[PDB]
């Protein structure tokens, strides 16, 4: 199907880390790039939970989700998918800092909207949706990142130790199952409140241990005001309905999906009022 | 000046010694992304923290930034940490608890005098003894940059934090304090501080992180049996761990302990404990 | 000789981006006294419109210096006076030579159109700096000039036709940065456009791929009023 | 597995048409494009095409490879695949004109021969490669579009009705089974040939059956002075050691790539010498 | 003024009459991607064979360019086209093939005569005879734009075509002569001229392109049996199939056959034999 | 007071690309006598360089049009004598000011490199226009300017820093342009650059970009000048 032979793949460069493994910019047909276990042991554990990427990889072929190339199981077993021009969406966040108009930023929540009503669409839950998980290839496109443990419905809960995107009944753990679409939708959420506030959910906050408890408890919320001042009003409420701490207000794909594209219908490109352009 | 060229690695936050000073030397490879501007602000207060040498403090070095990386210029010991001690050796004795807390007490005292500074954070795996036995409690919470990176990180498996501090934005030295009497309390008993266990356990000598964060700021700290721990000892560290600040155990009446006395006249030599456990 | 060397030199500026050249080289190519024809007429159009452009950007980033804020106040406002007489003394010299030698000339009523509106163009940039009596003799004077371009063209012009409708595109931003009236530029502009709806496919496709493009930006700006 | 119901595609616009069907810009989670059969009835041999396209576009994952996000039986059948940006590059060669600089020429070049590469590599035949079939999504980038003959080695000869791409030894059909990489290898030629060239292959003949008898015949070949006198040498030997009309010396895929990445290596990018920019 | 706008569909290359005149009308929906310059020619040449009309032609009506596609608009025919005719009903007679002969040869001629061009392609399918019993041989190669776009086409399955007019671009009008002398030894036999075949096939009365084409351009081009054709009939078709252009029966010849002046003489009413063919 | 006020406008002016200002504010302040900083004499590059690269450009089109090609070959000419006196004129007012205010009173060597090379890039400039003595002249002068700034850098100037890198550039730039000799440049360009690899990492990150990027411009038009 999908096997890699060890000695094809090219490993050029260590560019970041994270989700079970390490990153390499590999060479296999073209850019690639390379997640892989830092230890050599087949752990049954992290054998399984790659078993399980595999699987949900396989499950997902759309143009604004990570085009999941092969999975290599010799030497120290890895995925490879496709190299994305550009870093993260946490890079070009806070870490370029780059500029985002209001028009450019709304069109990303757009993309990623989509693929995660594609991932829902066949019963997949992320289950992991971040901002260093999204990805921004050349001409401002998107693509969801790492699913690694995204899983269908199967119908296990991990911290995974990702504060500050996940998800308030996530956090309380309860029920031993707190993995649903609104789940997804709640970091999706914070993924528009940090997109539209230029810095992390719940500035004021610090301590990591701190943060978990406010969130949870639900002492604290994102402060609205912190948007930016400039962007359209639909969206502030989509931000707030999304953002919503009980779950069964928050909206389902779809009708976020919806909302979006009637913002984008209402979307004053233009700040100005260009007139008669210069002919030819 | 220093850098990542000169390292050799040994063992296992790399164990990598220094080449040219011929230190055995450690390396804390914490890393992730952040504003290369905000990165501009952790080194100069580290070059304070090795500028400052205590009797019972870790052996501070010049911390720099690799290629993409933050890491730490710390010293060695064959004690590691506490954590992997605790769980080979089990359990540990009244007078070696005693001295670690004194250990840690005017350490951190140095720390409030010398560079104006809360700790910010106290754990057992935090706290470790020399190969030769001295307590070298290291990684403060001194640059307030790295902090702030830090806030986006793992979850802690078992924060040993003060309810005070967590609830409520108004913090002060007593919950770090609170903290350390928690740390103190762990490595006494050997396990985390859920609820007491059975008799049989005690006798002998999984759970959600926001539950355990719930129990810690609702349900009282636990007691300490008098069965296996001296009334003096188990009486103080409870005082020690009283969530209302009134009375938690500021540094004064830290050094007025009874039992702080004992283990400045006791005589427990860390290396042969660690040798045994060794 | 003089007219077609001159307009040879014009597109030779054009494809050099100096514009102070093509800017005397018309302005002695309409003193003349000749007809223009389209090509000519579009050229000035070209010339005159990037010649103002270039020098409106100024005065647009200083201002919003000027907004962002001592002594750099005052700099940045004798700035804005020089900048303001560049702009005064080029849009004057335009109409000049518009009122002098084409309008009044000026028989078949495309180019009477294309005169108006060119007329108003200036009219609407003086007015974007002009205070006091001036701004009233200035936005009166551009207003009469458009209702006389819109009467004429709906007249006796095609109305799916580019002048028109770059016409109405100009007509609207005129009242919405000038006039200030936000509504009366919301409704000139869509029942225009809708104009332009109705006989979209009347006219050839050469025609038509413009025609798109700049009822693109009516669309565009048109959502940008109502969307506050 | 990529069924995919009748009722949720919103087939908007009829784009064009070719290869066994019509193609209409549906709307299933975002843009889509679908290939759909303009008779309703399933047809033995249409309908097994039709399941040889599913398998062979399940085959395939890359990046320059055409993403099929999904097949449905029901009602007319139909392929659904990712919406491109922009036309075929027949129509950005032929139909737009559009200038491509060397640059940009050769970058297509290079994406698109590693599509073809990953097509061999899982051991598919495209055997089929034109120049409607290339797509250009937005930022210069490139796709193998349809694979209607498309097939793996299965270790059947169609005209597929298509002149000036076919290769002699296909078209001349002797051994009942002259579909060869090389095949493949002497479509990608001719295709840089006309991308190179700025016209379709062999201008000067003008009749269809004039043509085919002329280069199957191998009386007629295409004139390499015709191309672009602003190119690389290295790329000149390379289109015509590509287009050679004896099958065993055109290059394997492989090499052929290996010479373009030689090419990009040495690229003079800009024809002017750049001096000192002008400081931030 | 034409447009597709009043056209409705009735069968089938679209059979699409035309709304308000109250004729019949067929469109040609022969449709692919051209440069519009390119496709500006199209139109006015059309015109020019709108202008034309001949007793032995099909109906020209002016065509236009819709919304991406070419459109031609030429006349109804009940008799649709010579291939599903001669499908069904079998083979030809030799009356019918000698009147279906003069009026190609005739209609060739008008356009030799009228539009100063040759027919670049001949074929038993663009050979069609009227309900009431007209043979109205259409869509020749008058615009070259339109010939230009078609050299990147489908394959022909059978391409009835002149060898020299292949293999030399030195053409000429008896290449065309050449093609439709084979177009009416196709119509007689029934089948393409295929080496001959069987005895018994005869008595009753797959291939790859590019060898079709070989066998063409090298094998003599196939003899007529006189056991089912007369003999004046084969001789002169085949004079007129002979692959030396020096030899081929040009126009004054084509006339002066005397089997053209049996055809001319006969009685063959076209509509009798297609209402019982239908 | 004048000093700082002048640079203020000249900030003003670069945020709003008018360029004939602060190339007249910064006249005026060389003429004044003080000892340009680091931001003045930045800003007083990136002022002239683009005040003479419209003009530049302008002449390249020109002389393509020209290569082109009766009347409008003599119109050409003329446009092009017209833009040769404008560059004459600029460029012949910057090297005065170089060499009154500028290169006799500076005292750090980094300035003494830098109006060195701004004073070769004029004198090239020119010599894309000069012929016969006068091209024999500007090019000796060029050579000789050129050949001290290489030398006092490689004698008490850092080989990465971007000066000299984007010195070596506009030597490599000379050399191909002005001397046609495609050799030397290919040499003294891939001699620096390998100097510039040399010591890459021994700066900071600040100076490591903007290296990194000039050092692609040198291996782009190396690969530019081999490819031949
Ligand atoms: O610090 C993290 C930086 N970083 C992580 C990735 C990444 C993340 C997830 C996954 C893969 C790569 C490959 C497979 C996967 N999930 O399956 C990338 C990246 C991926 C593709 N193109 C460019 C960059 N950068
Ligand atoms: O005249 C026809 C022009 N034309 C054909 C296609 C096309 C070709 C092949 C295939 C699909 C679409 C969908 C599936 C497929 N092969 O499986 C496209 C197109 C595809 C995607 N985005 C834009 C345009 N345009």
């Amino acid at each position: 199907d999908w096997e890699i032979e060890a000695s094809e793949v090219m490993l050029s460069t260590r560019i970041g880390s994270g989700s079970f493994g390490t990153v390499y910019k590999g060479k296999w047909h073209g850019d690639v790039a390379v997640k892989i276990l830092k230890v050599v042991d087949p752990t049954p554990e992290q054998f399984q939970a790659f078993r399980n990427e595999v699987a949900v990889l396989r499950k997902t072929r759309h143009v604004n989700i990570l085009l999941f190339m092969g999975y290599m199981t010799k030497d120290n077993l890895a995925i490879v998918t496709q190299w994305c021009e550009g870093s993260s969406l946490y890079k070009h966040l806070h870490v370029q800092e780059t500029k985002f108009q209001m028009f450019q930023l709304i069109d990303i929540a757009r993309q990623t909207a989509q693929g995660m009503d594609y991932l829902h669409a066949k019963n997949i839950i992320h289950r992991d949706m971040k901002s260093n998980n999204i990805f921004l290839h050349e001409g401002l496109t998107v693509k969801i990142g790492d699913f690694g443990l995204a899983t269908v419905k199967s119908r296990v809960e991990q911290p995974t130790g990702s504060v500050l995107w996940m998800a308030p009944e996530v956090i309380r753990m309860q029920d031993n199952n707190p993995f649903s679409f609104q789940s997804d939708v709640y970091s999706y959420g914070i993924v528009l409140y940090e997109l539209m506030t230029g810095e992390l959910p719940y500035s004021h906050i610090n301590n990591r241990d701190q943060i978990i408890f406010m969130v949870g408890r639900g002492y604290a919320s994102p402060d609205l005001s912190k948007l930016y001042k400039n962007c359209p009003k639909a969206m502030k409420r989509l931000v707030a309905d999304c953002v919503k701490k009980v779950k069964e207000e928050r909206p389902l794909f779809p009708q976020i999906l919806s909302s979006i594209e009637l913002l984008q219908h209402s979307l004053p490109k233009i700040n100005r009022s260009a007139s008669e352009p210069s002919l030819h | 000046e220093l850098k990542d060229d000169d390292f050799e690695k040994i063992s296992e936050v790399f164990k990598v010694s220094h080449k040219p000073s011929g230190l055995v030397m450690a390396r804390k490879l914490i890393h992730l992304e952040i504003k290369p501007a905000i990165r501009n602000q952790i080194i100069r207060e580290l070059q304070v923290l090795h500028e400052c040498n205590s009797p019972y403090i870790v052996g501070f070095y010049g911390a720099f930034y690799s290629d993409g990386e933050i890491s730490i210029c710390m010293e060695h010991m064959d004690g590691g940490s506490l954590d992997q001690v605790l769980k080979k050796a089990g359990r540990i004795p009244e007078q070696i608890l005693g001295k670690v807390s004194i250990a840690v007490i005017k350490g951190l005292t140095y720390l409030r005098e010398k560079h104006k500074i809360m700790h910010r954070d106290v754990k057992p795996s935090n706290i470790l003894v020399n190969s030769r036995g001295e307590i070298k409690l290291c990684d403060f919470g001194v640059s307030g940059q790295l902090i702030d990176a830090m806030a986006n990180a793992f979850v802690g498996t078992r924060s040993y934090m003060s309810p005070e501090r967590l609830q409520g934005t108004h913090y002060s030295v007593q919950s770090d304090i609170w903290s350390m009497g928690l740390s103190l309390v762990e490595m006494a008993v050997g396990r985390y501080p859920i609820p007491p266990p059975d008799a049989k356990e005690l006798e002998l000598m999984p759970m959600a992180i926001f539950e355990l964060l719930d129990y810690i700021v609702n349900e009282p700290p636990p007691k300490l049996p008098s069965g296996v721990f001296s009334l003096e000892f188990q009486d103080f560290v409870n005082k020690c761990l009283i969530k209302n600040p009134a009375e938690r155990a500021d540094l004064k009446q830290l050094m007025v302990h009874a039992f702080i006395k004992r283990s400045d006249a006791e005589e427990v030599d860390f290396a042969g404990w660690l040798c045994s456990t060794i | 000789v003089d007219k077609e060397e001159l307009v040879q030199r014009a597109k030779l500026a054009e494809q050099a981006e100096r514009y102070d050249d093509m800017a005397a080289a018309m302005k002695e190519v309409t003193e003349t006294g000749v007809e223009l024809s389209n090509e000519e007429r579009n050229l000035l159009s070209v010339a005159y419109k990037n010649v103002v452009g270039a020098r409106r950007s100024s005065w647009r980033v200083i201002s919003s210096i000027e907004q962002k804020t001592e002594r750099k106040q005052q700099m940045a406002k004798e700035y804005r006076v020089k900048v303001e007489k560049e702009l005064r003394e080029i849009c004057y010299d335009v109409l000049g030579l518009l009122d002098k030698h084409l309008i009044p000339k000026a028989s078949n009523p495309e180019s009477k159109v294309f005169y108006l509106k060119m007329k108003g163009d200036y009219y609407r940039y003086l007015a974007e700096v002009a205070t006091g009596e001036t701004r009233n003799s200035v936005v009166e004077d551009s207003q009469k000039a458009y209702q006389d371009a819109f009467e004429i063209s709906k007249a006796k012009m095609q109305p799916t036709h580019p002048i028109r409708l770059g016409l109405a595109l100009n007509f609207s931003v005129f009242y919405y940065e000038i006039l200030n009236s936000p509504d009366k530029a919301c409704q000139l502009a869509k029942q225009a456009f809708d104009d332009a709806i109705a006989e979209l496919d009347t006219l050839n496709e050469d025609s038509y791929k413009d025609s798109t493009l700049i009822m693109q930006l009516l669309r565009d700006n048109l959502t940008l009023w109502t969307s506050d």
